[PDB]
């Protein structure tokens, strides 16, 4: 549930 | 058709951007045709140790592979966002597509880095032998073998990055992922992607008949591997005690058949 990081990948792009 | 060609090009171009090691580059290294030095070979424990450019043997390899599996998910998400129509989709369906799609794409692209005797690591800087990864204890020495087995089957199709750019968009845009809310708009995107793949394969491989069909058949072989890989994880649940799983990989693997 929720998927904090995937949502955040889809939204912020990576990392550097 | 010029639409179909331009979609092929755009997929190819973002594929180049998202993925640091292409099949062309991996192939040139693997076949000794490079100039770009020559990878460090890892065939055992001591060579694993000198291969330096914290805990136990098989665990170390397991954790290493985890940093790069996370990185691969990042790369694939970047790339998915580039598929026209993808970011127009419901946000939960986007997550679902990635959740279920990422393993199938990892296995597909991992073939690019493989021959029958080993695998490129550290983006081409290393070569780890099949036999060595097979020499790990417990459930660990059984993770890679079905990948190599599949890579040998898949690599005989002789696809290049152009073909692969489209194929992996097709995999991501699967309307049959569980818990998907709006199937239709995903399947309209994939329909379009299949048409570009079909034309791409015809033109790029005019003599290899029914390649399209044969590539699509590989989607049954990709999904058996996924199935197997998860059951092996479930063995690491009980059999292994303190074994940090990465949060991103946790949410990827939480509730997945
Ligand atoms: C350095 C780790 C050696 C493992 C094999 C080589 C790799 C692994 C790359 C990505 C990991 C592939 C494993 C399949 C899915 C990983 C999910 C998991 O950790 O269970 N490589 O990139 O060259």
């Amino acid at each position: 549930e929720r998927h904090k990081i995937l949502h955040r990948l889809l939204q912020e792009g990576s990392p550097s | 058709s010029a639409d179909l060609r331009a979609l092929a090009k755009h997929l190819y171009d973002s594929y180049i951007k998202s993925f640091p090691l292409t099949k062309a580059k991996a192939r040139a290294i693997l076949t000794g045709k490079t100039t770009d030095k020559s990878p460090f070979v890892i065939y055992d424990m001591n060579s694993l140790m000198m291969g330096e450019d914290s805990k136990e043997v098989a665990i170390r390899i397991f954790q290493g592979c985890q940093f790069r599996s996370v990185e691969a998910v990042q790369e694939i998400t970047e790339y998915a966002k580039s598929i026209p129509g993808f970011v127009n989709l419901d946000l939960n369906d986007q997550v679902t597509l990635l959740k279920y799609g990422v393993h199938e794409i990892i296995y597909t692209m991992l073939a690019s880095l493989m021959n029958k005797d080993g695998v490129l690591i550290s983006e081409g800087q290393g070569f780890m032998t099949r036999e060595f990864l097979k020499s790990l204890r417990k459930p660990f020495g059984d993770f890679m073998e079905p990948k190599f087995e599949f890579a040998v089957k898949f690599n005989a199709l002789e696809l290049d990055d152009s073909d692969l750019a489209i194929f992996i968009a097709v995999i991501i845009l699967s309307g049959d992922r569980p818990g998907l809310l709006n199937v239709k708009p995903i399947e309209d995107i994939q329909d379009n992607l299949l048409q570009a793949l079909e034309l791409q394969l015809k033109l790029n491989h005019p003599e290899s008949s029914q390649l399209f069909a044969k590539l699509l058949q590989k989607m049954t072989d990709l999904r058996q591997i996924v199935t197997e890989h998860v059951q092996l994880l479930q063995v690491i649940k009980k059999t292994e005690t303190d074994m940090s799983l990465h949060p991103l990989l946790q949410e990827i693997y939480k509730d997945l058949y």
